[PDB]
């Protein structure tokens, strides 16, 4: 739903 | 051939920091560059002027360019409220590369983001059209209002933007 790179601490 | 250079004046808070200056690669990306080329000059009838930068994430990236609901979820291009990824021949190398910001495969509209540092995981996923010419130091100054979860300190806005070159 919101739009955006997906950042390092949604990744980790 | 002669790739447009556009510009965006920063305010924070209503207060004019600097300008940060585009060049956008028409030559290699023209559906992509276009779109962000109109909605800068405004001559379509709606664009940036006036939006802000609502997620500002430090060492990673400042996202912008949502001028219908100032939160990540508006926007729309010049085409449509949509429209695909052009190519990705271009990647993420480093600090200023200017990119679209999207929801997933083929949602481009007008959201952007400039890159503060390299990031090769979103090679493929986020269509690279322009980098930052000058104002980088601007870019920096802009990465203190930002925070882990890219909310900002201070309403960071595009005071004034358009066309140079």
């Amino acid at each position: 739903v919101h739009a955006g790179p997906i950042a390092p601490g949604q990744l980790r | 051939m002669v790739n447009p250079t556009v510009f965006f004046d920063i305010a924070v808070d209503g207060e004019p920091l600097g300008r940060v200056s585009f060049e956008l690669f028409a030559d290699k990306v023209p559906k992509t560059a276009e779109n962000f080329r109109a909605l800068s000059t405004g001559e379509k009838g709606f664009g940036y002027k006036g939006s802000c930068f609502h997620r500002i994430i430090p060492g990673f990236m400042c996202q912008g360019g949502d001028f219908t609901r100032h939160n990540g979820t508006g926007g729309k291009s010049i085409y449509g409220e949509k429209f695909e990824d052009e190519n990705f021949i271009l990647k993420h190398t480093g600090p200023g590369i200017l990119s679209m910001a999207n929801a997933g495969p083929n949602t481009n509209g007008s959201q952007f983001f400039i890159c503060t540092a390299k990031t090769e995981w979103l090679d493929g996923k986020h269509v690279v059209f322009g980098k930052v010419k000058e104002g980088m130091n601007i870019v920096e100054a802009m990465e203190r209002f930002g925070s882990r979860n890219g909310k900002t300190s201070k309403k960071i806005t595009i005071a004034d933007c358009g066309q140079l070159e």
